[PDB]
DNA sequence: CCCTGTCTGGCGTTCGCGCGCCG
RNA sequence: GAGUCUGCGGCGCGCG
DNA sequence: ACGCCAGACAGGG
């Protein structure tokens, strides 16, 4: 099956709710720039024409590689609505 | 090879020509080919006479006379192949002799007027309407006569019902409601039983005491008495009671249709309705119906004893006056040219409408040709039967057996009139009288099942649409060589047995035997053997007398294995069964499969195109062969000839093979050696494996050839050419078009190349201002023309094989209006035996391809002889049907000992029969091993060890004496292949017979990305080259739903199909591999919205506080 | 005028796919 | 800097 | 053809 599903499933109150965070993970991952991640250095997401997966296959595969640690924060309301897309674009530059 | 047929029931007499019904029915319905002399004046001609006679008298002038004198048809327009290639309708030219008379002297008679084309039927047994082949499919229902049935709803008593046909013609029922009224309805409202029999003479002191003597109904008769105390005024009580507002006078007008000519029937004066009358109810019949018209006092023979075995039915036992419908003796088969012969009278009236209108029309005594013909209503009439009548389709032929079956299977549904969809649980059960008559298997699985079933083997149609079935009769304890086929009804009255009663000869050979009274299982004496039954063929249809034993496996099953070889495809390699039935033969030879020879004879000339044979007596003919010509369901029908240079020729042998025939041999499949074990996963319950040997040698392969076309039309934007010329891009795509514009003859035509090239204009009206300066930049000299090419849709091609092209000065063919010019072409391909495809043997097991292995590690046997197919074990339990591993042994000892045998359907071959041939096949098997050298291996003995410890061999004897044990049981030892290593314990194997099914474009799968979309709703569809998109189904939507899938539903509604700027900006998105926008409304929606605002209704969205919102974006606003 | 009963009037009846025909 | 127009309603049969 | 639901009207106090 998928890595660590049930480690996943237990990290979050409600089984749609996981759901949601992954993907909106994944959003975020591709449109402020595919580099937005939390651990990229050593072991990290990879494909096999060449270990070319470093920087563009599956978002969402990066996304609950992520999540399977213990670097994302997920909650109903973390940081408020607007300000978060704004300092998203200032910080991370790939465009 | 050699063959041993093993059942011994001595077959009485031939099957009936399997055509005969569709041929001869024809034959009789337009008697054309003897002259109007011959006696035989059924169907066209007594059509004819039915409505030739016009009488027209007085309303105003009159005493118009036209009369038939000869019916004559004989010169086709065109021929067969020419009414294929160009689209015709192969119709024979009809115009008989008429003679319109005059009130004063003067009777002009003009000879011929060519109204109407009727179709001719082909040698076989099927048409040619347009461009493709047809078939009349039989049909059944209730015969006219008149029966006493229960009662509805209420258990009291039974009712009445005299039945006439044609349609228009009374419905009468007899009810008695006894507190104070009886009913009898003509068309619906009660009067009474008693008003009409008034009316013919039947007062109400004579009719109660003789029809009511043993009664007490008659009480209901006599009560409205008021009425009752006038006769002729109850004539014209009677009109009144009808509703209209006619005239009460009417002499003897109404009365005389419901008594001699039209609505009753001028079924033949004697056995066709007075048969159902003497043995059912009442004695005798004046006039074919009730029917006279000699003194205006009429007679009703009928009418009475109707209510006289209501008041017998209700009452007691004059006989039990109960009728089982489906008792064919009842329920009637209507034969093709009834069909034809009732659509042609349809539109003899509507023409005799017409023509009465001319006879005032006409100035004077000039008026017989055109004054009261008009060929429109004919024309129309037959050619809406033909064409558009709910019973006509395609020819199955996937194998001439196939086509035979489709021709004779019987139908329920038809002219609309007859019985519907959502009616028939009684009709659709398979009734006792069934019997040889109808196949009670070759029902359709499906919605509409039942309702269609092939006839049976000797079953033929009598005089009259009574599947009447072959039954020898046996006087005393002698049975008789004689056979009499017999109505259903005449069938319950004797007491017949079945063919498997122990015989000496004429003697029957045990004194308790089987026989069957009345749908009555009844352990006679021989001495009451009144009849018995000619053989086990003729219960059962010709299609699933193919089936080996059929008597091992369970009817459900043997269903699917009838219905499989109707889609049965024509392999190159055509190979009859191992095991036959022995109705193979049979099948090619009344079918057109094969060419026979007439008259013995030596050969001339063997072409690849045609065998000229020389006949004995001095004649000498050549015999074209259909090369490859396309079937209407696209497979190849090529007759290869047999037959060597100069060879004396018997009277009836086959000169070429068929599409599918081996030797005069039905074949559709071939036989292989088959290991019946389970494999990795290959082999699932249903899945089945192949090897990979099977496809080196050619064994499953099959011809398919499509028919391409294309048009020219005339747009009022420019005549689209046919040209070489493909406007934008490349020459290596022009290749292939050799000749200009056309496709060259045996070209390699892939997916996506061009077989015909046109030119159509670029807008609507319009030119481009945008494509304008685009043009100009590289070369604004550009053919404005656009490239509307046909091209090789997905999917595939193969090689061109021929080309027709219809230009300008058209021969005689019929070019559409528009169309300036057409373009076919038909391309073959090599189709080799995949894991998509699918086999199946007759009995039942049906599976696909699963893997292709090769013959490297399938299983073999101790001699390096590798199996060709593995199937599945388990496939078999659950289901019934042993006859297949019956098979798989007798083929093991065929293969051995070099022969091939028939067993018949429940007498043929036999478990211990079977045993001896093995045991001669082992001697062939093991004994050229023991001889060539070498003994056992470690392998067979460590088998045999296993098989002891089994219970399959008796311990304490030798190996190869234990071999032989387990040989004859049907099993030997089989090493993996893979590894070697044997197969613990005997597996069985043998020459099963399995075949092909036709791929339809069903298996040739279907994904598609972006495409059509419909113009009212807007979702995606495609057809032609675009593939089409999925339904998505509520249940399938719950399916989501179930799951978190929110967004998944979402896209399924919006993004994939109905959100018209979503999909848009959808596509562009991915393209850009950004991410998808958020979507709008879907038109569906939009669509749903205003058709509800075209209802009153007005539906409208709103905000967070109940305010619009609004879902047209914008083009609602008004200006 | 009430309650009960009876015929009466309206709708529904798997699901998707192939092919071929026809105005 | 490509995009129009056709495939509809019904009928028949066949798959699972 | 059937089955089912819901209905509106007519008969017996
Ligand atoms: N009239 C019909 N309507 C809907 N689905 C039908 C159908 N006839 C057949 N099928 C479907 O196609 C399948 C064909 O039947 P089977 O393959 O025999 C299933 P099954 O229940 O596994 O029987 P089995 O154990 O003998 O294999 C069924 O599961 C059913 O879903």
């Amino acid at each position: 099956a998928e890595p660590g599903i049930d480690k996943l499933f237990g990290m979050v109150d409600s089984k749609y709710r996981l759901t949601v965070v992954v993907a909106k993970r994944a959003q975020q991952l591709l449109r402020h720039g595919f580099k937005n991640t939390v651990l990229e250095p050593e072991e990290r997401p990879k494909m096999q024409t060449l270990e070319g997966l470093f920087d563009d296959p599956n978002a969402v595969t990066w996304a609950m590689k992520e999540l399977l640690t213990g670097r994302l924060v997920f909650g109903e309301n973390l940081v408020p609505e607007d300000r978060l897309q704004k300092e998203m674009e200032r910080l991370y530059p790939v465009e | 090879m050699e063959i041993k047929r093993f059942g011994r029931i001595r077959e009485v007499i031939p099957l009936p020509p399997l055509t005969e019904i569709q041929v001869e029915s024809y034959r009789r319905a337009l008697q054309a080919d003897v002259p109007p002399e011959k006696r035989e004046n059924v169907g066209i001609q007594a059509a004819f006479r039915e409505t030739f006679p016009i009488e027209e008298e007085d309303k105003g002038k009159g005493g118009l006379v036209l009369d038939f004198l000869e019916y004559r048809l004989g010169e086709p327009p065109f021929p067969q192949d020419e009414c294929r290639e160009k689209d015709l309708t192969y119709q024979a030219p009809l115009y008989a002799r008429l003679q319109l008379i005059h009130k004063d002297t003067g009777l002009i008679k003009e000879d011929e007027v060519f109204l109407g084309h009727i179709p001719l039927m082909t040698e076989d047994g099927s048409f040619i309407i347009n461009g493709a082949d047809r078939v009349i499919v039989s049909q059944i229902h209730r015969s006219p006569g008149v029966y006493f049935t229960p009662d509805p709803a209420r258990p009291g008593r039974y009712i009445a019902s005299i039945i006439p046909l044609p349609k228009r013609g009374p419905w009468i029922d007899l009810e008695v409601e006894p507190n104070g009224v009886v009913s009898m309805k003509v068309n619906k409202r009660k009067f009474p039983l008693v008003l009409l029999l008034r009316v013919l003479g039947y007062d109400q002191e004579t009719l109660a005491r003789e029809l009511g003597a043993y009664g007490e109904l008659v009480q209901g008769l006599m009560d409205e008495s008021v009425f009752a105390m006038r006769p002729e005024e109850a004539l014209i009580r009677l009109f009144t009671l009808l509703r209209p507002g006619d005239p009460p006078k009417r002499d003897k007008a109404v009365a005389y249709v419901y008594g001699l000519i039209a609505d009753p029937r001028r079924y033949d004066l004697g056995e066709a309705g007075r048969y159902k009358a003497e043995e059912k109810l009442g004695i005798r019949l004046s006039g074919r119906t009730l029917a006279r018209f000699e003194d205006g006092e009429f007679k009703d023979e009928v009418f009475l004893p109707t209510l006289r075995y209501l008041f017998a039915l209700t009452a007691g036992v004059p006989g039990h006056e109960v009728d089982d419908i489906d008792h064919l003796g009842n329920r009637r088969i209507r034969t093709v040219g009834e069909l034809m012969t009732d659509q042609f009278r349809v539109g003899l009236a509507r023409l005799a409408r017409g023509v009465r209108e001319r006879m005032l029309m006409g100035s004077e005594d000039s008026l017989t040709p055109a004054k009261l013909v008009n060929s429109r209503p004919l024309e129309a009439a037959i050619r809406e039967f033909f064409s558009r009548s709910q019973l006509s389709q395609f020819k199955d032929e996937t194998n001439p057996l196939s086509s035979l079956r489709h021709k004779r299977r019987i139908s329920a549904l038809g002219p609309g009139g007859l019985t519907r969809e959502r009616a028939g649980f009684d009709v659709r059960d398979v009734h006792r009288t069934h019997y040889g008559r109808i196949c009670p298997v070759e029902t359709p699985e499906g919605a509409n099942i039942g309702l269609i079933t092939s006839l049976a083997a000797y079953a033929r149609v009598d005089e009259l649409g009574f599947i009447r079935t072959p039954y020898r009769r046996v006087v005393g304890g002698v049975v008789t060589d004689e056979v009499v086929y017999m109505t259903a009804t005449e069938e319950d009255r004797y007491t017949i047995a079945q063919a498997n009663t122990p015989l000496e000869g004429n003697r029957i050979a045990a004194e308790r035997v089987v026989a069957r009274r009345k749908g009555e299982p009844v352990i006679v004496s021989p001495e009451e053997v009144e009849f018995m039954d000619v053989s086990p063929k003729q219960v059962f249809s010709v299609n699933t007398n193919l089936i080996p034993f059929l008597e091992h496996d369970d009817a459900n099953r043997a269903l699917m294995g009838s219905n499989m070889q109707t889609q049965a495809v024509p392999l190159i390699r055509a190979q009859a069964p191992v095991v036959m039935t022995g109705l193979e033969e049979r099948v090619v030879r009344d079918s057109l499969a094969a060419l026979y020879a007439e008259e013995d004879g030596e050969v001339a000339k063997v072409d690849g195109n045609r065998i000229v044979v020389r006949y004995e007596d001095g004649r000498l003919v050549e015999y074209p062969l259909r090369r490859f010509y396309r079937s209407n369901q696209g497979t190849a029908l090529d007759q290869r000839p047999r037959v060597v240079v100069g060879q004396r020729v018997r009277k009836g042998d086959l000169l070429a093979d068929g599409p599918a025939s081996e030797n005069g041999f039905l074949a559709l499949g071939q036989n292989v050696l088959v290991a019946i074990m389970p494999f990795d996963g290959y082999n699932f319950e249903d899945a089945i494996v192949i090897s990979e040997e099977l496809l080196k040698r050619d064994f499953y392969t099959s011809i398919h050839i499509e028919r391409y076309e294309i048009e020219a039309r005339d747009t009022k934007l420019g005549p689209e050419r046919i040209t070489r010329d493909i406007p934008h891009l490349s020459e290596a795509a022009l290749r292939d078009l050799d000749e200009e514009g056309v496709v060259r003859i045996g070209a390699e035509v892939k997916p996506g190349d061009i077989l015909v090239g046109r030119t159509s204009f670029k807008g609507e009206s319009e030119p481009t201002p945008e494509e304008r300066l685009l043009r100009s930049i590289f070369g604004e000299k550009a053919r404005d023309v656009k490239d509307t090419s046909l091209r090789v849709p997905p999917g595939e091609g193969g090689i061109v094989v021929r080309t027709v092209r219809l230009r300008r000065g058209d021969p005689g063919v019929e070019l559409k209006p528009g169309v300036r010019e057409v373009v076919r072409v038909y391309v073959a391909q090599k189709r080799k035996l995949q894991v998509g495809d699918k086999l199946a043997n007759r009995h039942g097991n049906k599976g696909v391809v699963a893997k292709i292995l090769p013959v490297e590690d399938m299983p073999h046997l101790p001699d390096g002889t590798p199996v060709d197919v593995i199937l599945n074990p388990l496939g078999v339990p659950s289901r019934m049907n042993l006859g297949q591993i019956l098979e798989t042994h007798l083929g093991l000892a065929g293969y051995f000992l070099g022969q091939r045998y028939i067993s018949p359907i429940f007498d043929g071959a036999k478990e211990p029969e079977i045993k001896e041939l093995l045991a001669q096949a082992f001697e062939v098997y093991f004994g050229k091993r023991k001889g060539e050298g070498f003994g056992v291996d470690k392998r067979e003995v460590e088998v045999l060890r296993r098989a002891e410890k089994l219970g399959l061999v008796t311990p304490g004897k030798t190996p190869e004496e234990q071999l032989k044990e387990l040989f004859l049981q049907g099993k030997v030892v089989l090493y993996d292949g893979r590894t070697g290593e044997p197969i613990e314990g005997p597996i069985v194997v043998g020459q099963m017979f399995i075949m092909k099914l036709y791929h339809m474009v069903e298996d040739k799968m279907h994904a598609r990305s972006t495409g059509p979309y419909s113009l009212i709703t807007q979702q995606p569809l495609g057809g032609k080259a675009q593939f089409g998109g999925q339904r998505f189904g509520e249940m399938e939507v719950w399916a989501l739903e179930a799951y978190g899938a929110a967004h998944t539903l979402q896209e399924m509604l919006t993004l994939k199909s109905d959100d018209i700027e979503g999909r848009n900006a959808a596509y562009e998105a991915i393209i850009k591999g950004e991410d998808v926008p958020e979507p709008s409304v879907p038109e569906s929606f939009r669509v749903l919205v205003k058709e509800l605002q075209a209802l009153a209704l007005d539906v409208q969205t709103l905000d967070e506080k109940d305010n619009p919102v609004d879902i047209f974006e914008g083009l609602a606003s008004k200006r």
